[PDB]
Formats: structure tokens, sequence, C-alpha cells
């Protein structure tokens, strides 16, 4: 598989998930509007739905924040990517090794 | 064993329903209507209706929700 096959495999379940919620991962899809599927994930961990539609700016504005802010914390930090590149320099000191 | 759902249909939704100055919402439903009349129904399995004062709940005045709609409730 390229690259591009698995950004598309990506966008596929991202659509899915934002146009349908949970009901496409077990039979066919179904449609319903996203502040309707907030208010039911409000309701699985104990807080009554009206909650969310009395303060839908702030949660809106939080969430947009907060994204941005994760878009600088990953750019400002430098070695946040530690894992697979251990893996790419532990292969290639193996290969060396052998080489030598 | 698994249980898998079919045959789907449109329907039309809204958030809450606003009557005598008061915002109500369903206990455990969803808002549906098919034309000119609104009912309640759970989510898997489609079974209307009437609204009254055992499914609902209130909470405020009908001035916050963004998209709320006049309809009256019976009252037992
Ligand atoms: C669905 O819509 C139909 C009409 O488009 C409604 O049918 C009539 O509704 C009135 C008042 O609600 C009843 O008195 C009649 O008995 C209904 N049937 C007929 C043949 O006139 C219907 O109520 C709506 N809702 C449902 C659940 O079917
Ligand atoms: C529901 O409406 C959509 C358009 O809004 C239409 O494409 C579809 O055929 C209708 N029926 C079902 C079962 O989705
Ligand atoms: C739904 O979308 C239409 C299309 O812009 C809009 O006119 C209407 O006000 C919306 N209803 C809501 C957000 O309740
Ligand atoms: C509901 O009714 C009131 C008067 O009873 C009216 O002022 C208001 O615009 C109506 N709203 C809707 C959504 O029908």
């Amino acid at each position: 598989l390229t690259d591009e096959m698995i950004a598309q495999y990506t966008s596929a379940l991202l659509a899915g998930t934002i146009t349908s919620g949970w009901t496409f991962g077990a039979g066919p899809a179904l449609q319903i509007p996203f502040p309707m599927q907030m208010a039911y994930r409000f309701n699985g961990i104990g807080v009554t739905q009206n909650v969310l539609y009395e303060n839908q700016k702030l949660i809106a504005n939080q969430f947009n924040s907060a994204i941005g802010k994760i878009q600088d914390s990953l750019s400002s930090t430098p070695s946040a990517l530690g894992k697979l590149q251990d893996v790419v320099n532990q292969n290639a000191q193996a290969l060396n090794t052998l080489v030598k | 064993v698994t249980y898998v759902p079919a045959q789907e249909k449109n329907f039309t939704t809204a958030p809450a329903i606003c009557h005598d100055g008061k915002a109500h919402f369903p206990r455990e439903g969803v808002f549906v209507s098919n034309g000119t009349h609104w009912f309640v129904t759970q989510r898997n399995f489609y079974e209307p209706q009437i609204i009254t004062t055992d499914n609902t709940f209130v909470s405020g005045n009908c001035d916050v929700v963004i998209g709320i709609v006049n309809n009256t409730v019976y009252d037992p």
C-alpha cells in the first residue's frame, strides 16, 4: 500500500465518524446532526443533555482553541516522535555492523 | 450471535419543544414528525407515541436553544 491509499482510508474513517457516529460500525450507516451526537455522548458519562444546549458557543470555542494549541505543541517541541526514529536507527545500525 | 438492523426511513427532527414558554426535553427518546404531527420514539426501533408529561422534563424558558418548535403537550 502506498501513502495516498492509507490517507484515503483515514479520510474515509473521518468522514464516516463525522456524518454518522457509532452506527456505521454495526450495519448500515445513519445520519444525524452533530450537536445531537454530542448531547448523546454527554449522556454517557452522567450529565443531562440540556447542559450542552445552553453552552454551545463556549464548547465550540474551546474545541477550536485546543486544536490550534495541539498544532503549536507538535511544532515546537523537537523530540516528540522518538519511537519511530529509534526503530529506524536500530535497523540501520544492525545493517552497518553486519556489513563491517 | 449478534443483532443487525435494516430497512431505514427518513424523518425530520428538532432538539426541543417550547410549550407555554418552557423547554421540554425527551427522557430516553427522540422527537420526530411525519407531517403535521410530532411523536417520540426509541433509537433502535420505530415506535411512535403521544407526548405527555411522563416522558419529558422541563428546564428554563424557550429562549436559549438554537432550533426549537411550537407544539402542544398532553396533560393527563
Ligand atoms: C403520519 O401522517 C399521516 C398523514 O400524513 C397521519 O395520518 C392521520 O393522522 C390523523 C391525525 O394525526 C389521524 O386522526 C388519522 O387517523 C391518521 N390516518 C389517516 C388515514 O388519516 C398520521 O397521524 C401521522 N403519524 C403516524 C404515526 O402515522
Ligand atoms: C432520504 O433522503 C435522502 C436525501 O435527503 C435521499 O437521498 C434518500 O433516498 C432518502 N431515503 C433514505 C432511506 O435515505
Ligand atoms: C438548518 O440549516 C438551514 C440552512 O442554512 C438554516 O437556514 C436553518 O436555520 C438551520 N436550522 C437550525 C440551525 O436549527
Ligand atoms: C411560537 O409562538 C409564539 C407565540 O405564541 C411566537 O411568538 C413564536 O414566534 C412562535 N415560535 C415558533 C418557532 O413557532
